[PDB]
RNA sequence: GAGGAGGGUGGUGAUGGCGUGCCUUUUGAAGAAUGAGCCUGCGAGUCAGGGACAUGUCGCAAGGUUAACCCGUGUGGGGUA
RNA sequence: AUGCCGUGGUGUAAAGCGUGGCAGUGAGACGGCGGGGGAUAAGCUCCGUACGUCGAAAGGGAAACAGCCCAGAUCGCCGGC
RNA sequence: CGCGGCACAUCCACCUUGUGGUGGGUGUGGGUAGGGGAGCGUCCCUCAUUCAGCGAAGCCACCGGGUGACCGGUGGUGGA
């Protein structure tokens, strides 16, 4: 379960403004 | 046309520099400027200039107290288990030139031309180098105030 | 001496007797054209200054008119049968510097 | 009519593969492969030309960034000196005269140092 | 597995209510309210039809309004 | 008095009601300016539209 | 004059079954994709008369 | 033109950056989905009909037009059903 | 609160409408906000949204990275913001 | 944004004032399914004209041209 956590706190960066595909 | 160097135009000093009481961050960035020649104003990414980098005194150099115990050398053989560790500290007993040379060559570009900087990279340990025939001018660390 | 020449939108840095290409200017060859300065460096004066520099000009002759060389544009996206070809040859100016 | 194809077929097969030399294996050599080649090689030479615009402007500030430092001054406040006392020399000329004259270049950076205000820090 | 086989199922809506506002000018036998029961009353110049269905008698403009507690709809020629 | 709306940023991705009051008051790119007239029909529109203009009361 | 594939002269059977060969299914040999097969849309024998009136 | 200096063609490309084949089919394929070893040649909206609807265009015009047929060396002239 | 319908002003070329010719599409995807099913699990599934992008959108950023952030590529430039 | 080339729509001016042409503004020009418009190349026939055993076609190479499909020149090979 470790690759879906750490795919989904990439969208909290400063470009990706708190969004991402998926 | 822009000023592209020829062959025959790059005119290479020598510099040294103590590293007493410098941070290993701070001189291995003015080591990687100084070869490949960011400071000349005819600098051109794929030409080999800038100049040759002796850097003595290498065991004296400004490395945290919890940096020599915690932070740590990874190498793999390619055999299973291959991964061999050791940490900053420990080195700095045995190779103290390796752990400067380390850090100065992950500063420099992931090419077949930082290959050829690197030959003029000289690391010792101690205060004494042998390369007196040259005359090296020393070398400190400068930030232009802005 | 030497002067940085404003023209087409671009700057050049000319001397007395270069021949330097331009965008296309609308005169014809044998005539002569006045051109602004954006710097004049005449030894160690560099004179620096658009109250002084918007009386200072650059007198060229023009030597004719040529072509760009030919580009060829032929764009693609992968999988859509999307194809456009296309080709341009850019005027240019060739000019003689005379005045500074 | 019966229209034989090779007359004019032959006319689109020969300037692709004229196009291709000087590739290597079979993409200077066979007409399906130098056209596959060709459709990466001009879509490259597109994107190339719009992005040497903004290499060659990289190559420029890297050396008046370094003939500036010289000049004990960075790269940072002598944009903004040339901007304050008007001097509107472009990048490409401004790192032309920072090699062939670099007396020239210290006389810029003395026009630049001076109109800079006296405390950058302070607002405007 | 179960079933919903009690459920499962609706009618058409009706398309029910409020068809010209206030204000609107309309014509004669024009359809205002469309109704169940008299949500609606009708006023002056409009009759209610069979099933409730608050029509225009005369052409004019609709107001609403209120009569003893009860809303009606009503045109003013 | 009298206005000048200079836009500021992309109507790529914005609303209708946002993108449909831009073609009202004239603007067709970013850095494109305007001058117009203070009434009330104007300013309901910059209040629709204020995140993509800067408004200035210019002449 | 052309011929179409069902007047090019043999070509009735099937010329091997349809799986199990590795080779692309055919039908017949004498469809247009084969050398001496039929010519698809090819000519026919026509009339170009027109009907002009008289008057013009 | 004997050699060098400058420029210019033609060939080559040390070195730096950027750079995920083509087709088909998909919400999405560089895809480890499909098809293609290579080259040359061949291989897919055609034709009939006073058909049908709509249009561009030409002739005649409150009219327009013939079909089978007849006469001619033919693409011409007759032929009102 | 928004949204919806009407009306008077003001604004705004490539809006709207009627009737013909020719279509294609009718497998959608993720992101924001509102809700159902599911354990208030799913890169789940089903709806709403003059919401957005991808589909069919290249370029810059997110190391890489259809759908996120910026921005919509007529062509050329060794200019500038 | 700047400078230069092209195209499309619209407007303003005119020259037989839309069958059109010229000039000047402003706007627009990513694009799959798909719709509309305008063209390139091969072959055959008719009329007109012009080349060709002092070398046609076809082929090969080099030098050039066009906004694209593509074109032209010159030379070698070749034989209608
Ligand atoms: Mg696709
Ligand atoms: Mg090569
Ligand atoms: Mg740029
Ligand atoms: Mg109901
Ligand atoms: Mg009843
Ligand atoms: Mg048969
Ligand atoms: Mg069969
Ligand atoms: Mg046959
Ligand atoms: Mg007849
Ligand atoms: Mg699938
Ligand atoms: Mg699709
Ligand atoms: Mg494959
Ligand atoms: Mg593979
Ligand atoms: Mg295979
Ligand atoms: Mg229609
Ligand atoms: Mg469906
Ligand atoms: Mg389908
Ligand atoms: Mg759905
Ligand atoms: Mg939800
Ligand atoms: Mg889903
Ligand atoms: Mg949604
Ligand atoms: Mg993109
Ligand atoms: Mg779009
Ligand atoms: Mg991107
Ligand atoms: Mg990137
Ligand atoms: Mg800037
Ligand atoms: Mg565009
Ligand atoms: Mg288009
Ligand atoms: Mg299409
Ligand atoms: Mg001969
Ligand atoms: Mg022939
Ligand atoms: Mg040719
Ligand atoms: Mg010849
Ligand atoms: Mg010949």
């Amino acid at each position: 379960a470790k690759r879906g956590r750490k795919k989904r706190d990439r969208k909290y960066s400063k470009a990706n403004h708190g969004k991402r595909p998926n | 046309p822009t000023y592209a160097p020829k062959a025959g135009d790059t005119t290479r000093s020598w510099y040294v520099i103590d590293a007493t009481d410098v941070v290993l961050g701070r001189l291995a960035v003015a080591a990687a400027n100084l070869l490949r020649g960011k400071h000349k104003p005819t600098f051109a990414p794929n030409v080999d200039g800038g100049d040759f980098v002796i850097v003595i005194n290498a065991d004296k150099v400004a490395i945290s107290g919890d940096k020599l115990q915690h932070k740590m050398v990874y190498r793999h053989s390619g055999y299973p288990g291959g991964l061999h560790k050791r940490t900053i500290g420990e080195l700095m007993q045995r190779h103290p030139d390796r752990v400067v040379e380390k850090a100065i060559l992950g500063m420099l570009p992931k090419n077949r031309l930082s290959r050829q900087i690197q030959r003029k990279l000289r690391v010792y340990a101690g205060p004494e180098h042998p390369h007196s025939a040259q005359q090296p001018v020393p070398y400190e660390l400068k930030q232009v105030a802005q | 001496t030497y002067a940085i020449v404003k023209t087409g939108g671009k700057q050049y840095k000319v001397a007395v007797g270069d021949v330097v290409k331009v965008e296309k200017l609308e005169s014809e060859q044998g005539e002569k054209v006045s051109l602004p300065v954006a710097l004049v460096v005449d030894g160690a004066t560099v004179t620096t200054d658009a109250k002084a520099l918007a009386k200072v000009a650059v007198t060229g002759e023009v030597l004719g008119h040529t072509k760009g060389p030919k580009i060829r544009i032929h764009k693609f996206k992968n999988k859509t049968g999307y194809h456009k070809r296309q080709g341009h040859r850019q005027q240019l100016t060739v000019l003689k510097v005379t005045g500074i | 009519a019966r229209v034989k194809r090779a007359v004019n077929a032959h006319k689109k097969r020969r300037s692709i593969l004229k196009a291709s030399r000087g590739y290597r294996g079979q993409r200077s050599r066979l007409y399906r492969k130098a056209k596959e080649q060709q459709l990466h090689s001009l879509n490259y030479a597109y994107r190339d030309r719009r992005a040497r615009k903004g290499e060659f402007r990289k190559l420029w500030i890297a050396r008046i960034n370094a003939a500036a430092r010289l000049n004990d001054i960075t790269y940072n406040r002598l944009i903004q000196g040339l901007k304050a006392a008007g001097v509107e020399v472009d990048r490409k000329n401004l790192a032309d005269i920072a090699i062939s004259d670099p007396a020239a270049f210290t006389a810029l950076v003395d026009v630049a140092r001076a109109a800079l205000p006296e405390d950058v820090n302070a607002p405007s | 597995g179960a079933s919903s086989s009690r459920n499962g199922r609706d009618s058409a809506a009706q398309r029910l209510g409020v068809k010209r506002y206030g204000g609107q000018v309309v014509k004669a036998g024009e359809i205002l309210v469309r109704q169940r029961g008299t949500k609606f009353h009708p006023g002056v110049n409009v009759g209610r039809g069979g099933d409730d269905t608050l029509f225009a008698k005369t052409a004019g403009a609709v107001e609403f309004g209120i009569k003893r507690g009860r809303k009606t709809v009503s045109i003013v020629g | 008095s009298q206005l000048k709306i200079t836009q500021v940023r992309s109507t790529i991705g914005a609303r209708w009601k946002q993108r449909e009051s831009l073609r009202t008051l004239g603007l067709r790119r970013i850095r494109h300016s305007v001058i117009r007239e203070d009434n009330a029909a104007t300013r309901g529109l910059i209040a629709v539209v204020r995140h993509l203009v800067e408004v200035e009361p210019a002449q | 004059s052309t011929k179409t594939r069902g007047e090019v002269s043999g070509g009735g059977r099937k010329p091997y079954r349809q799986k199990g060969t590795g080779r692309a299914r055919q039908g017949s040999t004498r469809a247009p994709q084969f050398t001496g097969g039929g010519v698809v849309h090819g000519p026919k024998p026509r009339d170009y008369s027109q009907r002009t009136p008289k008057k013009m």
